[PDB]
RNA sequence: ACUGAACUCCUCACACCCAAUUGGACCAAUCUAUCACCCUAUAGAAGAACUAAUGUUAGUAUAAGUAACAUGAAAACAUUCU
């Protein structure tokens, strides 16, 4: 529910599209079983997947550990220093590059609550309203019974 | 209680019989009460001879030598709270005598270059040999606390030290360890201390008086 | 400038406590004898020229270092933040005491350096104020007094109601600042080195380094004001419960300038007194 | 630590202290007995609708009266102990529908009052007085802060209404506070007559006749009963009862003043039906 | 009745934590001038009282030596007196009960 | 409600408060001074200035001799009451005996009391001085009954 | 049973540098199986949670309830190891940091069960004057709040 | 005229609001077979899943520090007195 959990306000991490446009995924982390039963969908994306992946985006630098696992792992960090670790158990080889595509596309900011949709950083352009916009003014800025 | 005539007498009066029962194991000793002959400082070629016919490979040349590295090195492990080393390093009479009072404090004892060559002095002797040795060394003190805070010693500045270190030996697996050190009554007093203290006065019951 | 004389007067003053605990023998260590009625023969075993007697008072008890005011030590009277000089012997003088003379004497001394420093930091700057001295009253004479000189301008100046209640208004913001009495015996060269800009105090200062062996006078500090007392101080200001600046007196024989006396009256937070009483003692402390 | 005025004087300043706040409580009751020599206010005529002041008095305790129809009339002692105007607030500052003379009676020690109220009484120059009680007033009836009020501010003949506290009875229950002993209704409504403390409340016995005043003792003399214990303050104005709201043409209408010196009077004020002592035995032929 | 529900630790904290039930900071607590344990205002010192205590207590002792048996009240102001101390003049006609310690520093 | 009630209700009945105020009053004659607890004490404080009144009337007074018969349990200290305590206090005309307040009984924590009788052998009590004439205060005050003295 | 705060008393600090402020001592003791209930010893145990150790002595010589004579012993025990074991100078220099009170290991006595209560006590003494206690808020901070609020606030649910 | 739904439209997604009953897809933990080897896989099995039976046992609350309970007195602790 949202007054359990956390919330936060839709950001960027360095204004991530005014100038350029970067990459928010540094590394990735895959760690997969050589003789294991979980981690054979793993062995097929870095048999098959895992070097096209990395070349279609070079700034995302990747480590296949290759230990003996029993639960296969992704671990992916953020440049914002955000690590999210997520397990490709028993999971197919097109389930995984959705995962891995997934966290490629977007940022390590947390997937808590956002509270509003949009993010002006200037959302007035004609001044804001305050009580004294669509009021007029008297004569020698007299208030209501004022004499002189 | 405060003895062990307390105990059996309030053993006795309780009606604890404890029967004194005879075992075939005792305890095997590697130590002494104490030193054999108090050496007071300002012949004994016999107890040389009843060291080399146990040992038959000992030069007193080479001793107060080893008697630096048997002294120095234990006071290193002081540093780090080695215990296991200082029981190779220093005898069972002599282990709680420099680990107890230093234990929940951190101590940073180091040596610097002595001001004399270290000279053995007397040497005594199921037996125990007994080498009594003179160290003149400068040394540097840092006892802290629980908090981490000074109680003693300036840490860089090195101070004279006299040091009448009395060494023991088994006569099998054993070799020379610190057994006591020797301070004699005319010695300076040490150090003086970073706090102050009160000492209190006799605690009065109503009945009696203060004179 | 007065600004530069406090800064410059309390630099003297921080030099000779930079000397006087410079030539410390790397902590001696005296002891000294609790010699007293209650809680007899302890030894306090202490630092040599930095522990006072109220480190002595907190080694015993809290109710030792509220309640006790001067220290006997070896049946001289002693400030509390005094440091102690050899082995000795101490009580600890309160003002409830059977014969609490030296007390009395005391808890006065230091009534009259707190109005003097009052009196100094209270007129505004084109008037030139000139502290000559407290002189030594009984307590039954009603009143400690401070004899001030002040500018020519203020020959025929005699405050209102207003002025001694704004005297007083400062004195209850200096004992609610909880200030501590410094003392430092100096000799008579550093003692004319603080004071070098008043006629007066250069004279006290000269009369009484000429009354012991050594050239030594005792200064106070309570802060950021040093004066010459006669002996012992009081350990704080917070001491002074009820404290009232009564009159202002001008001393007949004045041809030179005006002796001009200030009176005032005060009681510690131990012999508070009720409200009746302290109005008949403001109005005897106005003679 | 809190202290008391006592605690820390020697065995020679107490009774030194005792009589010198004491000489001055005297000294100044003293000085308040000439307030027409002092410069009072402007001494009005009585008009018709005006009120003036009250007092307070102790009750003294009851005797028997007996009037010259051969009736017994239980009378209630009240003695004017010490009474004074204390402060006049006029009906602007006060934002009440009249004015108000705050009197106050019976003086009592200086060692045991809160400093507000010393610093009160210091600057009206008076021993400070048990109870103030507070009197509506009109602008005519205003004595000047610092007047003795005597016996003779009522005369016999008038009708007097009291206020004291009621002897407290402390937790009561049902049968002595009241005097006895729905299911729709899911409870108990308001004012409903439980156990609880009885007595210890202001209370006012309306319309008391006063019967005889004794100038020299300052007592009153009331008929009946009035709310309190002995020796309690109560306190005494004139009745605010329709039938008795227009006889003040003859009382002394701001207050009674002996220092007017004028027809001054005798030792004992009596009701005119009242059997005096010393009167022969009244016979009712 | 008994209770219709269980009573919460909020509202329990409540009530067994308000001033009304809390321990109240007393301050009649002074320092005995003569011993120097603290006492109370209006109450004598627990120390000095324990002092004199004993000593009464010795000294009804050896009264109780003096009389012998019950019923032995004497029709005579009594006087004690310490180790090395002559009755004095205004000591005669008093019974004497001597001590064998010194005369302490605050019987007089 | 209880005003003007001057007696504390004790014991098990009136006939038992009288006895244990006798017994109490009895303690006092004999050993002249009495750690007992403190409502106990002044109740019994009354009773006792009153029996050395009843001292005071002579022995050969037969009230007094009644009076002193019941009060007295232990009838030795008849011959006490009316030769010892009796000419001790011939000169003053009350306040015969001193009470204090002990600190709190031990065991149940009761508001305890010591009566005794003045001018007895016992060790003085540890009486609650005034504080001393020559305190900063008291020098104060001294000095200004000085002044008003000076006024004539 | 847990002892945990037995063992808080062996903390060993690394000593520290020139150019940082002395650390103010610690010293935790406690009693075990008091025969006492725990929310009896609360009021006591509340009563003197920041006080001096001469301020907590001086309150719990002259209070009635038993376990006043308990909480003094332990806080006697504690100034002694204050000083002899844990390098506090001063006696006088301590103040009750901590004094709380748990339960102990209760017994059941068949009568028909009847609880017989035991509790313990924990104080953790700390070298220095004890903390100046917090001022009531005047109407300056309460009015400093409110503005802050009125000024913290934001249009909501927009842009 | 405006407001006004989970109706309808709109951007994307759709297997994703009935009792008893009945059909289906998954499945925690356990043990066995064989893998696996920071806690798994494919099967085979079964004492295989508890917000509820005035359930059973144990712990600890609440009512509640409530109800209730207890020691004749002084003293030299011998003794005496009621
Ligand atoms: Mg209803
Ligand atoms: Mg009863
Ligand atoms: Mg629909
Ligand atoms: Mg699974
Ligand atoms: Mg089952
Ligand atoms: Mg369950
Ligand atoms: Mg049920
Ligand atoms: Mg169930
Ligand atoms: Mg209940
Ligand atoms: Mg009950
Ligand atoms: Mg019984
Ligand atoms: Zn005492």
């Amino acid at each position: 529910t949202a007054r359990g959990t956390p919330s936060r306000f839709l950001a960027s991490v360095l204004h991530n599209g005014l100038g350029r446009y970067v990459q928010q995924l540094q590394r990735l982390s895959f760690s997969v079983s050589r003789d294991g039963a979980s981690s054979r969908g793993a062995r097929e994306f870095v048999e098959r997947e895992v070097i096209d992946f990395a070349r279609r985006n070079p700034g995302v630098v990747i480590y296949v550990n290759s230990r003996p696992c029993c639960v296969p792992r992704v671990v992916a960090e953020y440049l914002n220093g955000a690590v999210r670790e997520e397990s490709i158990h028993c999971k197919s080889v097109e389930e995984i590059s959705t995962l891995v595509q997934k966290l490629a596309d977007q940022s390590g900011l947390d997937v808590i609550r956002i509270r509003k949709p949009f993010h002006t950083d200037n959302p007035s352009i004609q001044g804001q309203w305050h009580p004294f916009t669509n009021k007029p003014t008297t004569f020698r800025g007299l208030r209501p019974r004022e004499v002189q | 209680f405060k003895t062990e005539k307390e105990f059996m007498q309030h053993a006795r009066k309780a009606g604890l019989v404890i029967p004194p029962e005879k075992s075939d194991r005792s305890i095997h000793l590697a130590c002494t009460a104490g030193i054999f002959d108090a050496y007071v400082p300002p012949a004994s070629q016999v107890s040389i001879r009843r060291i080399k016919d146990y040992d038959a490979n000992f030069k007193i040349k080479d001793f107060p030598e080893k008697a630096k590295d048997i002294f120095i090195e234990a006071h290193l492990c002081l540093n780090n709270s080695d215990h296991d080393r200082l029981h190779t390093l220093v005898t069972e009479h002599c282990f709680p005598d420099m680990t107890w009072d230093i234990k929940y404090k951190t101590v940073r004892w180091s040596f610097v270059e002595s001001l004399e060559p270290s000279h053995v002095v007397q040497v005594r002797c199921n037996v125990y040999g007994q080498i009594t040795v003179r160290m003149h060394t400068r040394q540097t003190l840092a006892i802290y606390d629980r908090f981490g805070r000074l109680m003693y010693g300036q840490e860089d500045v090195p101070k004279d030290v006299l040091e009448y270190v009395v060494f023991e030996k088994q006569l099998p697996y054993g070799s020379w360890r610190m057994h006591t050190k020797i301070v004699p009554p005319w010695a300076p007093p040490k150090q003086p201390i970073l706090k102050t203290v009160m000492i209190p006065g006799p605690q009065l019951k109503p009945e009696e008086e203060y004179e | 400038s007065p600004t530069e004389l406090t800064e410059m007067r309390n630099d003297l003053f921080n030099k000779e406590k930079a000397r006087q605990l410079s030539l410390t023998p790397r902590t001696e260590k005296i002891e000294v004898k609790h010699v007293g009625k209650t809680d007899p023969g302890t030894v306090f075993v202490m630092n040599k020229n930095i522990s006072t007697p109220y480190s002595c008072a907190m080694h015993l008890s809290e109710w030792y270092c509220r309640k006790s005011i001067l220290a006997l030590v070896d049946g001289q009277p002693w400030d509390m933040y005094k440091p102690l000089t050899k082995s000795c012997e101490i009580k600890f003088l309160t003002f409830k005491d059977c014969d609490p003379g030296e007390v009395n004497k005391a808890y006065w001394r230091s009534c009259a350096m707190m109005m003097g420093c009052v009196i100094e930091r209270a007129f505004k700057d084109e008037y030139m104020v000139n502290l000559v001295r407290a002189p030594e009253v009984p307590v039954i004479s009603g009143a400690f007094c401070y004899d001030v000189v002040l500018d020519s301008k203020l020959d025929e100046w005699m405050p209102t109601k207003e002025n001694l209640r704004s005297f007083t208004k400062d004195a209850h913001a200096l004992i609610y600042k909880d200030l501590p009495f410094e003392t430092l015996e100096v000799e008579a060269k550093v003692a004319l080195e603080i004071f070098q800009h008043s006629k007066y105090k250069v004279d006290f200062i000269e009369e009484k380094a000429s009354q012991n062996p050594e050239r030594i006078v005792k200064l106070h500090r309570i802060g950021d004001f040093i004066d010459v007392s006669e002996g012992p101080l009081i350990p704080r200001t917070s001491i002074c419960f009820q404290y009232e600046v009564s009159a202002v007196h001008n001393l007949q024989p004045t041809q030179p300038s005006l002796i001009r006396r200030f009176q005032g009256v005060s009681l510690p937070v131990h012999l508070r007194a009720h409200f009746t009483i302290w109005d008949k003692l403001l109005e005897r402390s106005r003679k | 630590s809190g202290t008391w005025w006592d605690e820390h004087l020697s065995e020679e300043n107490v009774p030194f202290i005792k009589q010198l706040v004491s000489d001055e409580d005297k000294a100044q009751l003293a000085s308040k007995l000439c307030p027409l020599k002092d410069e009072p206010w402007p001494i009005h005529p009585w008009e018709p609708g005006s009120f003036r002041v009250g007092l307070i008095a102790l009750k003294l305790g009851m005797m028997p009266l007996w009037t010259k129809d051969g009736q017994k009339h239980v009378v209630t002692l009240l003695q004017v102990q010490d009474c004074h105007v204390l402060k006049y607030t006029s009906k602007e500052n006060c934002n009440g529908k009249m004015a108000t003379l705050s009197v106050g009676g019976k003086t009592v020690s200086r060692f045991r009052k809160a400093t507000s109220i010393l610093e009160f009484y210091r600057e009206l120059g008076l021993p400070p007085k048990q109870t103030v009680k507070i009197f509506n007033i009109t602008d005519n009836a205003a004595i000047k802060p610092g007047t003795p009020l005597y016996a003779a501010h009522f005369r016999p003949g008038q009708y007097v209404d009291v206020t004291a506290k009621t002897i407290g009875k402390g937790f009561q229950g049902v049968m002595k506070r009241w005097g006895f002993k729905t299911g729709d209704i899911g409870r108990v409504w308001p004012g409903t007559k439980m156990p609880g403390k009885m007595g210890n409340i202001y209370r006012t016995e309306y319309g008391l006749k006063v019967w005889r005043i004794n100038t020299k003792h300052n007592i009153i003399y009331v008929n009946g009963s009035v709310p309190g214990h002995k020796n309690c303050l109560v306190k005494v104005k004139d009745s605010k009862l329709p039938a008795y709201k227009d006889l003040g043409k003859n009382l002394p209408f701001p207050t009674y003043f002996p220092d007017g010196d004028e027809e001054e009077l005798p030792e004992d004020l009596y009701d005119e039906n009242v059997c005096q002592p010393g009167a022969p035995s009244i016979t009712f032929a | 009745a008994a209770p219709k529900n269980r009573r919460t630790i909020e509202v329990n904290r409540c009530r067994r934590r308000n001033p009304q039930k809390l321990i109240k900071v007393k301050n009649n607590i002074d320092v005995c001038p003569e011993c120097g344990h603290l006492k109370q205002k209006h109450v004598l010192c627990a120390y000095c009282y324990e002092k004199v205590c004993k000593e009464t207590a010795e000294i009804r002792r050896q009264i109780g030596k003096q009389e012998g048996g019950p019923f032995k009240a004497p029709t005579i102001e009594t006087v004690v007196l310490y180790t090395g101390e002559t009755p004095s003049e205004q000591d005669q006609g008093k019974r004497i009960i001597e001590r064998d310690r010194k005369r302490p520093s605050w019987f007089t | 409600i209880s005003h003007g009630r001057v007696f504390r209700r004790m014991g098990l009945g009136p006939e038992s408060r009288i006895h244990l105020l006798r017994n109490l009053l009895t303690g006092l004659v004999r050993h002249e001074r009495i750690e007992a607890p403190w409502a106990r004490v002044d109740e019994m404080r009354g009773y006792a200035e009153k029996l050395i009144d009843y001292g005071k009337l002579g022995d050969t007074n037969e009230r007094a001799m009644r009076m002193a018969d019941f009060w007295l349990t232990e009838k030795d200290l008849i011959p006490k009451l009316f030769q010892v305590l009796a000419p001790r206090y011939k000169d003053q005309t009350g306040g015969y005996t001193r009470m204090l307040q002990i600190p709190n009984r031990s065991l149940d924590r009761a508001k305890m009391a010591v009566i005794e009788y003045k001018g007895n052998c016992l060790p003085p009590l540890p009486l609650p001085r005034r504080d001393s004439h020559l305190t900063l205060l008291n020098q104060l005050l001294q000095g200004l009954r000085q002044d008003l003295r000076q006024s004539q | 049973i847990s002892r945990k705060w037995e063992k808080k008393n062996k903390i060993v600090y690394p000593p520290q540098l020139p150019g940082e402020p002395r650390r103010p001592a610690e010293i935790y003791h406690c009693r075990r199986q008091i025969k006492y209930s725990k929310d009896k010893m609360w009021y006591l145990a509340k009563l003197i949670r920041g006080m001096s150790i001469d301020q907590a002595l001086a309150q719990l010589e002259f209070n009635d309830k038993k376990g006043a004579k308990i909480i003094k012993e332990v806080l006697l025990e504690a100034q002694d190891m204050a000083v002899r074991d844990h390098n506090v100078e001063f006696r006088s220099n301590l103040y009750i940091a901590e004094s709380t009170s748990g339960r102990g290991q209760c017994l059941k006595r068949i009568r028909g069960i009847m609880e017989k209560v035991y509790c313990h006590y924990f104080v953790k003494l700390v070298e220095g004057p004890p903390p100046p206690p917090e001022p009531p808020k005047t109407a300056v901070a309460h009015a400093k709040e409110y503005i802050q609020q009125l000024r913290s606030r934001t249009i909501v649910h927009t842009l």
